[PDB]
DNA sequence: CCCTGGAGAATCCCGGTGCCGAGGCCGCTCAATTGGTCGTAGACAGCTCTAGCACCGCTTAAACGCACGTACGCGCTGTCCCCCGCGTTTTAACCGCCAAGGGGATTACTCCC
DNA sequence: GGGAGTAATCCCCTTGGCGGTTAAAACGCGGGGGACAGCGCGTACGTGCGTTTAAGCGGTGCTAGAGCTGTCTACGACCAATTGAGCGGCCTCGGCACCGGGATTCTCCAGGG
């Protein structure tokens, strides 16, 4: 789904990011790069879901993908 | 058990068993089963003190994870020794520029 | 896990109260007959007194309304509950209006009360309050986000 | 007043607020926010709609989708900070793709 | 850490001062007016509402 | 399923006994404990790989290698205390 | 124009009510160090080893300043595009409605003891 | 006489649209902050200078930590075993959750002077 992160959602994400004014031709490229990142992470997740060809994806898979992707995450 | 013999709060027998199962090298000196446990207790104790003062700052007896983020992000050394981890329930410390605000 | 999670409720008391209806109804079906006979007289006797509060109310309460208001008055006084059964059109809304007027005039307590009615009856209740017992200060509820 | 109302309507009145102060107050209120912001159900919808291409019958868990949401939501915010700093480094208080490309080519995309 | 401790202490002192002043205000306002239960002007307010 | 919940509660009572906890903080602290431990162990093993090896000194020198000196001095002091207590 | 009143109101902190949460209590339950040996390997002498320290001292080529002299970031200006907030409109999940299977078993039947 | 699949019951549990809503997303724009174009300026580097100068260049006499060997003893693997740190249901009550109450100052409008 291309329009997952809709226009108001991206707008409030940008406002949370501390920007004075947000132009109307900036969300397309941001959406493209975040879709690329999402494709990369889901590809990795499905790869290690077949590490033991497990028929389910869990937090362990995605934390594996993200911890070897260089963008480490915490809270767990 | 092991804690009383070592005189240390965090268990080290389980930690030393995990280290032995690790088999990181052929030569694994077993004379210090609690050294890593000691350093982790020291780090976690200073982190807990920071989190406690942060939680007491905003009349919060219970440590909200935002308070933990503020505690781990308010020190130069803590952010220097790790700064690439995104903790759940985020929110950067407040900041402003000399051009955005008068 | 759902079945076990829901199961932590149980029932403890009326399982013994069912025993008087098991077996050959025991000597308790007859007791139920006597209970019905007693409660008929009790309902026809206790607090059937015509003590209304025809104050602050616009218009009159009909004969059925007059005979039914005393039941709710007794329920309030005797600290008892009840369920009203009526065929639509007789005006139980008028009964509620008259009961509120009675509580306002006979006694000194008014209080913030709550009414839960279907969405298409909010305005009907509002205009019924306007037409009858308008002394009460009525508040509505529309526009949840801001209003 | 559209119709029957509490007496006379129109109490909203012309009360437009100029930007800047409104922008400042909304960013100040947004900064203290710490929980999830984007809707999670469209997120899982899209992530499942972009998972069957590798293979179907993969299945998922709440912990998984939550962790991917946390990863995507906590990563682009630093990108927003970098883009804003690159923007106000130049005389452009608004955001244009120039400084975001600048941030991409200084944060080591490859 | 001692700076955080003294900041918390001064925050507590300011909170206590606000507690005292707001409690005094509330206590003064509580005893100033007791009139909603009189059963005499209720007829007047009912007539006005009607 | 040996966790650090009891140890975490003990260190809580030691540092700030009056302070409570959330329901997900303990997972964060346990992750801190074990991930710091495994990364430090991996650095120690990779450092000892070059030198021929077939304890306290290795852990202490691994700590002093990368982890900041401000914490490294306390780490060395507490490790010496722990090893002396074990030998006591 | 600075200053004063005059009001929406953020924030403070307190309420005010509802709940779920750390840990103790009962249950038990898995391994750390004693207890010792097998071997082993890492530092104690021994020999050595090998190019680094510092030295010799001209000699170009960095140190290193200065006048011509002009290039463009930035000071101002004008010139002028479309971000942003008020009022509307179109999706969107969720609470139920309806009724035919769901399913382990034990408790009549009948076959086992 | 007494117990177990089969028949039957339990008690929601499924199933899918299906009305009825209240939260969001996608509209239009007057003006209005925001971006962008012009012109001078001034200062401060680019350079082509005369003039010292400090690492290079070539070789040296070793020498002080390094490369390095037996080897032999301090010390890393060793499996019984048991009661203890601790891990798991459970269950309560106030810290937290959310929203109104009113003063200070944040802030903008209508004047006073
Ligand atoms: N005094 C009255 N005059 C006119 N109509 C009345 C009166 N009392 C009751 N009603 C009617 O009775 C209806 C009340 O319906 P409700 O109370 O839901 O069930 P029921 O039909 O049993 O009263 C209203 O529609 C109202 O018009
Ligand atoms: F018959 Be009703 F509407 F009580």
């Amino acid at each position: 789904n291309i329009q997952g992160i809709t226009k108001p959602a991206i707008r409030r994400l940008a406002r949370r990011g501390g920007v004075k004014r947000i132009s109307g031709l900036i969300y397309e490229e941001v959406r493209a790069v975040l879709k690329s990142f999402l494709e990369s992470v889901i590809r990795d997740s499905v790869t290690y879901t077949e590490h033991a060809k497990r028929k389910t994806v869990t937090s362990l898979d995605v934390v594996y993908a993200l911890k070897r992707q260089g963008r480490t995450l915490y809270g767990f | 058990s092991r804690s009383a013999k070592a005189g240390l709060t965090f268990p080290v027998g389980r930690v030393h068993r995990l280290l032995r199962r690790g088999n990181y090298a052929q030569r694994i000196g077993s004379g210090a089963p609690v050294y890593l446990t000691a350093v982790l207790e020291y780090l976690a104790a200073e982190i807990l003190e920071l989190a406690g003062n942060a939680a007491r700052d905003n009349k919060k007896t219970r440590i909200i994870p935002r308070h933990l983020q503020l505690a781990i992000r308010n020190d130069d050394e803590l952010n220097k020794l790790l700064g690439n981890v995104t903790i759940a329930q985020g929110g950067v410390l407040p900041n402003i520029h000399q051009n955005l605000l008068p | 896990l759902e079945k076990d999670q829901v199961d932590n409720s149980a029932a403890t008391f009326e399982r013994a109260g069912d025993f008087v209806h098991t077996q050959n109804e025991n000597r308790d079906d007859i007791k139920d007959v006597e209970e019905d006979a007693e409660t008929k007289v009790q309902e026809e006797q206790l607090s059937v007194v015509d003590v209304p509060v025809p104050s602050l109310l616009r218009g009159n309460l009909r004969t059925y309304q007059k005979q039914g208001l005393n039941w709710l008055a007794s329920l309030y006084n005797n600290h008892t509950n009840g369920i009203l059964a009526d065929e639509m059109g007789l005006g139980k809304t008028i009964q509620t209006i008259s009961l509120l007027a009675y509580l306002a005039c006979e006694k000194e307590n008014w209080g913030p009360h709550l009414i839960v009615v279907p969405t298409s009856v909010l305005l009907n209740w509002e205009m019924e309050f306007k037409r009858f017992a308008p002394g009460f200060k009525v508040l509505t509820y529309y526009g949840s986000p801001q209003q | 007043a559209r119709k029957s109302a509490p007496s006379t309507g129109g109490v909203k009145k012309p009360h437009r607020y100029k930007p800047g102060t409104v922008a400042l107050r909304e960013i100040r209120r947004f900064q203290k926010s710490t929980e999830l912001l984007i809707r999670k159900l469209p997120f899982q919808r899209l992530v499942r709609e972009i998972a069957q291409d590798f293979k179907t019958d993969l299945r998922f868990q709440s912990s998984a989708i939550g962790a991917l949401q946390e990863s995507v939501e906590a990563y682009l915010v630093s990108l927003f900070e970098d883009t804003n700093l690159a923007a106000i480094h130049a005389k452009r208080v608004t955001i244009m793709p120039k400084e975001i490309q600048l941030a991409r080519r200084l944060r080591g995309e490859r | 850490m001692e700076n955080t401790m003294k900041v918390y202490e001064k925050l507590s002192k300011a909170e206590k001062k606000r507690k005292i002043i707001q409690e005094r205000i509330r206590k003064h306002k509580e005893q100033e007016s007791q009139h909603m239960l009189t059963q005499e002007e209720r007829l007047r307010i009912a007539k006005e509402t009607e | 399923k040996e966790t650090y919940s009891s140890y975490i509660y003990k260190v809580l009572k030691q540092t700030h006994p009056d302070t409570g906890i959330s329901q997900k903080s303990m997972s964060i602290l346990n992750s801190f404990v074990n991930d710091i431990f495994e990364r430090i162990a991996t650095e120690a093993s990779k450092l000892a790989a070059y030198n021929k090896k077939s304890s306290a000194r290795e852990i202490q020198t691994a700590v002093r290698l990368i982890l900041p000196g401000e914490l490294a001095k306390h780490a060395v002091s507490e490790g010496t205390r722990a090893v002396t207590k074990y030998s006591s």
